[PDB]
């Protein structure tokens, strides 16, 4: 699949689907949906990699909820992209 | 001991005391707080006192452990940390009250939440027995109480290790399937085991490898036992003895099925399965809706389950008397309850919230739509049926009446176009019955109100099949509108409202109506939104915006128009939108409407509007003078309409030396003495705009008031964020006043250049770009000599100014702004400058080895690599990349060459240069790369 | 959705060798994933129609994602745009 | 040897005379052998019939076994070595709207074709994918007209994208006399022209497109070329003789093609179609 | 393999399958005992051409000017020209024609240019074969099916055994070998009944008068030593396989694979081409 070639582990084929179905435009180009999806995948790994400092920081090795609030709070740029 | 006396304080009434009573427990904590966690656990356990002590110790428990237990607390407090011997203490203690279920359901509860926290922190490497303890207690003991706590502690604690691989998972299924299958257990130890059930379903939905076979196979048994039991429990009565915890237990027995349908894949839950569960959900929504003889609140919950679950296998067939169930059953349930009746009736504003969809509120009205919504056409078109037939029935029982029609309305949601055999004569039946329904004098209000929204939808819906649409379309929008006027009611005015809305979406009302009808109901809706406006919620406002947004959009084209209509257009749009300027649905739409209304614009039509709209707004503008221009919301909202008209001049003319008159002057003070960056850059766009539309003879005079402004906006007294829009407003004042102006080009040049370097908004670099392409396009050889001869940081502007250029290009946004761009690049090119020549800029990125994700963590020491190339050789490439967007040998092409739109642009860029600039070109074609060549090539054909 | 999930597990593999993330978390950051799509989306939607372009391509989503993500987020996600669409289409 | 044949008396060459007369009767009652061959042939060709029919109902999925037959299937798999088809505890467990997803035996007679020795070399992985919407491989012999055998390949126009044709056969003939081992010997065979839906899918061509402005000819125009390239389907549209080229060109071509050609024939014939099933699973390897 | 593998619907399928391939094995059991029985019917219809020929051979029957003028038309358009009939041999008169009432070593040429056949003949077997009149083909019909070859040998005349006709039998196995062809089984022949050790060309002979250096008895000695010819074509490998034999099956084998190799050729090729043979035109 296309995804494989781009290096994204995420589904380039299910956020086109979704660009597509959305009707956002008349047509999506080829490297819309690859762009969108290294874009959510970079987002998803910063948000995975302060959640798992702050679930270390406590000795643990699980990112329950408490821990990913804190990563959120405690990280200016992404509390401003997401409260 | 003293730690009671304080207790009593904190839960004392009077503030000083209670005051003084927080502040004695925390210096104590913050001295030590061995000593007050000992003695409030020691409190809770031992002093069986009354009730309320206990339960306040356990609160300060729960206050203090936040603070004091661990640094893992956001909360924590490093005067002193709790010594390890009392942790254990209070872990002990904590555990005895909550698993033992004599206790009173308070205590048990207060001792259970601090048992979550504690073990949120402390699980599992310092409180290892947690889990062993619970299991103990609820495998030898049957401490209900136990399973509630596993059930709260279960994801948090419960990874997937434990749960598959550590046998945690096994275990808890078999304490459920135990409590479960066991007949004696008791309705409450039923409930409590089914939501632990849900607990491991959830937990079994989606784990890190689903290829694992242990995992496989496990997942499998537990959900065919699983499917097994709840069809056994399903079948189970008890016989009117509790009727509050049946119907809970039918909700989570119906949640845990759809829970399996959706998260689990087909092959579990076989289609047998589903028609098996799919009767006994009918035979269920039936048991309630008689049950119904907090148990409305119960009965609505439990419907809201068993619904999802029939919206879930609703692509089964439904057998006639199966439809006539589930029909019958969500007419009971659908009708409003009393409550919201008044709450509707009293204050319209919800109702319209609701209706219009915007109410957070989800409960079986919104449940029964999305059934109705799902169904597939053979079956849609049968519950049509029904639902007709039903409604020609009840055509005097007011109280179902209502929830027919709005079952009615949920069904001619449904994409799928309902087809059949008889359904034409139904459909007649229904339109009679609809007409009699607004004809009738007696009829309620709500009933009125959902005739009145559901006649758009039935006419939609068969838009075909239905002769003489267009009569029935102006006699039922004709009825609507004179039903909305002279009644007092608001429900019936804004269902009135929103279904002209609904009748704007399918039908060209000009058209269907003709223009004099159409001009005739424009001011009937006007008069009704005249009429709703005064008592507007926020959510009402958005609405009356969007359905005079509607109205506007019919007024006639034709030369003739009635001025009246236009005139009483405007005082709406600005009368809503002053209301609540701060609504962000009735800006935009304000702004629509206002577009709209001008959008095709002449000079005689525009004195007149120019002449009742803007002093109104100097008033505005007037009004915040004194609040010296801090931030408004209306303040803004007049300046974005100001924008506007500005934006919407007359073709046929400059603007009126009248807006000059009107504007300048206000605009002067805010820009001179506003500081917010909002205010500022809106502002500075409206100043812009009338500079730069303003006829030049005409302004002149005001040139030094103009410059006044811009000297202020480019001292950076504004902030960088601020004056935003300064790069637009060079742009007008150099095009406007070019002669004038010529000996501040150099200083106003620097400072735009020395905004743009630094900046790092979007916004800001490309406003500030717009002076740049401006300098180059008017001459571009003095734009390189300003450049290269100023200097920051002891390198020549140019460099830097080139590098943000070209990194702007690939994001500047407007199809002027991009060809703009476009030709003052094309001219540096052509210029073939030599300063121009040694400028070197970045090219694409090198990828790292792998593929890891680089994270801001990493930037330290996996930057950004970039390669360099020459200005030029990027430019062509940013070209050939835009040609590539929008739609083999140089020699060959150059000789295959001999022999207004973006294309359009390019192309010729192209063509000039390989013909014309043989060496540039050809040396930067031949180290092209050929999928660009291609592209260029191909476009060159 | 579910297909996020397991790509999110995915992520987090590669992040950590080795680390868990509970299912109401897992829930969180779907919520957040869907919640930036839509804007993005939603933005890219409304410059190709600024842009008078029938088509959303790279230069929308870039410039969506230029406008919504603050500071050094925008930085990254245009860098990893970039890379994955070079890797992509060649 | 000559000198031995010279010796011979002019008698003895009278009766070698003769006897030669004899050896060409023969050849007539050889001739007669074989049309009682050809006849009897085809009478159990329509016997077999019923079965092959049946087997591409399974194949296809058309139709489901019988429990009596799976008995008798499951006898036969005790007889020698067949247990792979003994169903297993954890089959059983599964259920037909599970299985049934997938409808007939996939790849059964390209798999079949591919472990035939020397057939699958001539299948091109571009042929193999028209294969995998063959369902039916048929046979007919030539009663009527001239003699000789038919190959049918079946196919959905459909489901497959390449051509509009639903059969594809092939067709063998042979000469009037029989050879001199008393054999049949071949006549120039014939190919059906496949149907195809469109030359990009056409599988026996390759094809380029370019435009130019041509400046040689002043001409703004449009070229498109064809070449035919190697592939199974190659193995309809024999060659065919053309009479001056026919002896110096195609003189090697009919050496090489027609014995290539029949072999390939005779093999699937004889070898592939009446144990189909054990070509499939290997068996008759 | 993994066709097993897949789910039971693809088993049961596949065993459908067989239980049609066990129907049509009963189909071509019986296919093949059809192709049999009208074998069977042809040869019926081969044996008289082929005993003229034998009689023409050895010389108790006459061609026909008919006859030998179909054979000079089938010759001429055959194009082998050798066997035309010139001036010089018509001169021959009738008594030195009827010097010789057979064609001399008919049947010893025929199989001289046979390719295999020919490297087993030794010159007493070529001396033998001028006494071999006709070679006879037969089906088996009862049990096992097979075929019998014949040799017709002029005893009257044969100084070397006094065997009329000796007959070679050929076996199969009992069901039908894989492919739809039968597999051989083993081979039967008859025993030779020499007239005496010295005209057996089966057998080297050595003479010996001796006078007992032990016993001082007086004896003559007759003695035996088996050599291979064209008649090790009888006594053929004895069984299949034994327990008793293995060290004899090894040899048995390879000779049955010769033995069998040689039998069909003569059955395909010699038999019904045997004009050519002789003369060598269908080398």
């Amino acid at each position: 699949s296309r995804s494989a070639k781009a290096g994204l582990t995420f589904p380039v084929g299910r956020v086109h689907r979704l660009l597509r179905r959305g009707n956002y435009a008349q047509r999506i180009g080829s490297g819309a949906p690859v762009y969108l999806t290294a874009v959510l995948e970079y987002l998803a790994a910063e948000i995975l990699e302060l959640a798992g400092n702050a679930a270390r920081d406590n000795k643990k090795t699980r990112i329950i909820p408490r821990h990913l609030q804190l990563a959120i709070r405690n990280d200016d740029e992404l509390n401003k992209l997401l409260g | 001991m003293d730690i009671n006396e304080l207790i009593i304080g904190a839960q004392s009434a009077d503030k000083h005391t209670r005051e003084v009573a927080e502040t004695q427990l925390l210096q104590w904590c913050d001295s030590d707080a061995s000593q007050v966690f000992k003695a409030l656990a020691n409190v809770a356990l031992q002093h069986e006192a009354s009730l309320e002590s206990r339960q306040f110790a356990l609160l300060s428990l729960r206050k203090l452990i936040t603070m004091y237990w661990s640094p893992g607390f956001e909360s924590y407090r490093s005067t002193s940390n709790v010594e390890i011997d009392v942790k254990d203490f209070i872990r002990e203690v904590l555990l005895k009250l909550c698993l033992n279920d004599n206790e009173n359901t308070k205590i048990k509860n207060g001792a259970s939440y601090c048992i979550v926290q504690i073990s949120a922190v402390d699980f599992p490497d310092q409180w290892p027995q947690l889990l062993t303890v619970i299991y103990d207690a609820i495998s030898h003991q049957h401490s209900l109480n136990a399973m509630s706590l596993l059930n709260e502690i279960y994801d948090d604690v419960v990874s997937e290790e434990m749960f598959f691989e550590g046998g945690i998972g096994l275990a808890t299924m078999e304490i459920v399937f135990k409590v479960l299958n066991t007949e004696t257990s008791t309705l409450i130890a039923k409930i409590a085991a089914l939501k632990l059930l849900k607990a491991c379903l959830l937990q079994m939905s989606s784990h890190n490898e689903y290829d694992e076979a242990s995992r496989k196979s496990f997942v499998s048994q537990c959900l065919a036992t699983s499917l097994q039991i709840l069809g056994q429990l399903l079948t189970l009565n008890f016989g009117n003895v509790d009727v509050i915890s049946q119907l809970k237990f039918k909700s989570i027995i119906y949640e845990n099925l759809v829970f399996i349908k959706n998260d689990f894949s087909r092959k579990h839950f076989s289609s047998e399965l589903q028609k098996q569960f799919k009767i006994m959900a009918i035979q269920d929504l039936e048991n309630v809706t008689h049950i119904n003889a907090p148990l409305l609140e119960t009965v609505h919950d439990c419907s809201i389950y068993i619904v999802e679950f029939l919206t879930s296998v609703c692509t089964l067939q439904f057998s006639v008397e199966e439809m006539n169930k589930i029909i019958t059953s969500l007419t009971i349930l659908c009708q409003l309850s009393s409550e919201t009746r008044e709450i509707w009736t009293s204050d319209f504003n919800t109702f319209v919230s609701k209706e219009t969809g915007l109410a957070a509120s989800y409960n079986v009205r919104d449940q029964a739509n999305e059934f109705f919504t799902s169904l597939p056409n053979p079956q849609l078109s049968l519950i049509f049926k029904v639902v007709s037939n039903d409604i020609e029935h009840s055509t005097c029982n007011y109280s179902t009446l209502e929830s027919l029609l709005y079952l009615l309305q949920c069904i001619l949601l449904n994409d799928d176009e309902i087809t059949g055999e008889n359904i034409d004569q139904s459909l007649q039946i229904l339109i009679k019955t609809l007409e009699n329904i607004l004809v009738s004098q007696e009829i309620p209000e709500l009933i009125l109100a959902r005739a009145i929204l559901t006649i758009p939808r039935v006419l939609d819906k068969f838009i075909d099949a239905l002769p003489d649409i267009k009569p029935l379309t102006s006699a039922f929008l004709a009825k609507s509108l004179n039903l909305a006027l002279k009644s007092d009611k608001e429900l019936i005015k804004s269902a009135t409202l929103i279904a002209f809305t609904y009748y704007c979406y399918f039908a060209e009302l000009d058209s269907v109506l003709g223009p004099e009808v159409c001009s005739e109901t424009q001011e009937k809706v006007i008069r009704i939104i005249n009429q709703v406006s005064s008592d507007a919620e926020e959510d009402t406002n958005g609405a009356l915006m969007e359905v005079l947004s509607q109205v506007i959009s019919y007024n006639p084209k034709e030369p003739h128009s009635r001025k009246e209509i236009l005139q009483a257009e405007f005082h709406l749009v600005f009368t809503i939108s002053s209301e609540d300027p701060a609504n962000v649905q009735v800006v935009v739409q304000s702004q629509e409407c206002l577009e709209k209304l001008l959008d095709n614009i002449n000079m005689d039509n525009y004195k007149n509007y120019i002449e009742l709209c803007l002093p109104s707004f100097i008033n505005v503008l007037d009004s915040n003078n004194a609040n010296n221009y801090r931030y408004s919301p209306l303040l803004s909202l007049v300046l974005e309409f100001i924008t506007v008209f500005l934006k919407k001049k007359p073709n046929d003319g400059f603007l009126p030396d009248e807006i000059n008159q009107y504007l300048f002057e206000p605009l002067a003070k805010v820009l001179a003495f506003s500081t917010e960056d909002e205010t500022l850059q809106l502002a500075t766009e409206a100043f812009s705009y009338l500079i730069f539309n303003t006829d030049t003879r005409a302004m002149e005079p005001r040139l030094m008031d103009i410059m006044k402004v811009l000297e202020r906006l480019l001292s950076l007294e504004v902030s960088d964020s601020a004056a935003m829009n300064v790069g637009p407003l060079v742009v007008a004042i150099f095009t406007r006043f070019s002669k004038e102006i010529q000996p501040l080009i150099g200083r106003i040049l620097e400072a735009v250049v020395v905004r743009l370097i630094k900046t790092q908004n979007i916004s800001t670099e490309q406003n500030l770009l717009s002076v740049l392409c401006f300098l180059t396009c008017n001459d571009p050889k003095q734009t390189v000599d300003f450049l290269s001869s100023f200097q920051i940081d002891n390198t020549d502007a140019l460099t830097l100014v080139m590098r943000k250029w070209i990194e702007a290009f690939e994001v500047i946004r407007g199809e002027k702004r991009i060809k703009e761009n476009i030709v003052a690049l094309s001219n540096l090119f052509f210029l073939n400058d030599k300063r121009l020549q040694k400028v070197v800029v970045n090219g694409n990125l090198i990828p790292y080895e792998g593929d890891l994700i680089i994270t801001r963590s990493m930037a330290k020491k996996m930057p950004d690599r970039y390669v360099q190339v020459p200005l030029y050789t990027k430019i062509i490439k940013l070209f050939v990349s835009e040609l590539s967007f929008q739609s083999l040998d140089y020699d060959k092409l150059k000789e295959y060459i001999d022999d207004e739109s973006v294309v359009q642009l390019l192309v010729r860029f192209f063509k000039e240069v390989a013909s014309k600039d043989v060496s540039g070109f050809h040396c930067i074609y031949e180290t092209l790369s050929d999928s660009e060549r291609k592209v260029l090539s191909e476009a060159l054909l | 959705k579910e297909t996020y999930s397991s790509y999110i597990y995915k992520v987090l593999k590669q992040t950590h060798p080795d680390t868990g993330i509970s299912q109401k978390s897992m829930s969180i950051l779907n919520s957040f994933v869907n919640d930036i799509f839509e804007r993005i989306a939603t933005e890219a939607s409304k410059l190709a129609a600024y842009n008078k372009k029938s088509t959303i391509s790279a230069r929308e989503i870039q410039t969506a994602v230029r406008l919504i993500l603050p500071g050094e987020l925008a930085k990254h996600a245009v860098s990893e745009g970039t890379r994955a669409v070079t890797k992509y289409s060649s | 040897d000559s000198g031995y044949v010279g010796g011979l008396p002019k008698n003895v060459k009278e009766k070698l005379l003769s006897l030669k007369t004899l050896q060409s009767e023969l050849f007539e009652v050889e001739k007669e052998f074989q049309v009682e061959m050809f006849e009897l042939e085809n009478k159990f060709l329509q016997k077999y019939k019923p079965i092959w029919e049946q087997r591409s109902r399974i194949i296809s999925g058309q139709e489901q076994p019988k429990p009596e037959q799976i008995a008798k299937g499951q006898e036969i798999v005790e007889s020698l070595n067949e247990t792979e088809l003994l169903v297993d505890e954890e089959e059983k467990a599964q259920n037909d709207s599970e299985e049934e997803q997938v409808k007939g035996i996939p790849s059964f007679w390209l798999t079949a074709l591919e472990n035939l020795p020397i057939v699958c070399d001539t299948i091109t992985d571009r042929d193999a994918e028209v294969l995998e919407y063959l369902q039916d491989i048929g046979l007919e012999y030539l009663t009527d007209g001239r003699p000789g055998f038919k190959l049918l390949f079946r196919f959905d126009s459909s489901a497959n994208p390449f051509f509009t044709n639903d059969i594809l056969c092939k067709t063998y003939f042979y000469q009037k006399e029989l050879g001199y081992s008393g054999d049949f010997i071949y006549d120039h065979a014939e190919g059906c022209e496949i149907s195809w839906k469109d030359n990009a899918h056409n599988v026996t061509v390759d094809l380029e497109m370019r435009k130019q402005r041509n400046k040689t000819t002043k001409q703004v125009r449009t070229i498109e070329k064809i070449t035919p390239i190697e592939s199974f389907f190659n193995f309809f549209d024999p060659p065919k003789i053309q009479n001056e080229d026919q002896d110096e060109e195609l003189e090697e071509d009919l050496e090489e093609r027609l014995a290539l050609d029949y072999s390939i024939g005779e093999q699937l014939k004889d070898k592939l179609i009446p144990r189909a099933v054990d070509w499939f699973t290997g068996a008759a390897l």
